């Protein structure tokens, strides 16, 4: 199973911004438990969101998770500076997890 | 909440290695324990995951006969074995714990195991 997303995406500061995570064997649902991991320099990640829309503690409120149509999502509302890194999503089959390609935000 | 992972690892083709996870500031047998690879140009790939709590594992049906996922409650450590190696598995492994009680999601990280599959010149 291929996890298709956009490859980059470009917002300014305070603008709102829409990441995807589409999957190849059909539609997303709450089954798939949609996650999203931050990658920002120095290899640094931080786990973000996961049972497509459960924050964890200690994670920035204006990232927020949801099912857009056929693909989950990662809506930035009102995007900093500190948030240009890359956003790889991560479906579940019912047995294993499969990452996606990535997408590297950049804020102007 | 720490995962100190081990150092940079340097072992020839053919030979195995053992990494590591030593979590701290936490219950350990609350939260599973992940494992990924990084390589360049890849993004990232799933190995496997395990619950301390009893040992139990999930697999990739790629890196089943791969990696090996164990625990050691006394120590609060996550081990993974990679056997066979090759030029292929040349990448910087990393463990994230994730919350599993009512949702599933990812939170602390580790800094990362550089592996470099070297032959001996
Ligand atoms: O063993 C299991 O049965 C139903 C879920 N389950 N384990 C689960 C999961 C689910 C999701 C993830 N995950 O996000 O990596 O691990």
């Amino acid at each position: 199973a291929v996890v298709t997303q956009e490859s980059a995406l470009t917002t300014s500061p305070g603008e709102t911004v829409t990441l995807t995570c589409r999957s190849s064997t059909g539609a997303v649902t709450t089954s798939n438990y949609a996650n999203w991991v931050q990658e920002k320099p120095r290899h640094l990640f931080t786990g973000l969101i996961g049972g497509t829309n459960n924050r964890a503690p200690g994670v920035p409120a204006r990232f927020s998770g949801s099912l857009i149509g056929n693909k989950a999502a990662l809506t930035i509302t009102g995007a900093q500076t500190e948030d240009e890194a890359i956003y790889f999503c991560a479906l579940w089959y019912s047995n294993h997890l499969v990452f996606g390609g990535g997408t590297k935000l950049t804020v102007l | 909440v720490q995962l100190q992972q081990s150092g940079a690892e340097l072992v020839k083709p053919g030979a195995s290695v053992k990494l590591s996870c030593k979590a701290s500031g936490y219950t350990f047998t609350s939260y599973w324990m992940h494992w990924v690879k990084q390589r360049p140009g890849r993004g990232l790939e799933w190995i496997g995951r395990i619950d301390p709590n009893g040992g139990g594992t999930k697999y990739n049906l790629k890196f089943k006969s791969k990696a090996t996922l164990t625990v050691d409650k006394p120590s609060s450590t996550a081990y993974m074995q990679l056997s066979s190696l090759t030029s292929e598995d040349s990448a910087v492994y990393y463990c994230a714990r994730m919350w599993y009680y009512g949702t599933y999601y990812f939170d602390y990280w580790g800094q990362g195991t550089t592996l470099t599959v070297s032959s001996a010149a």
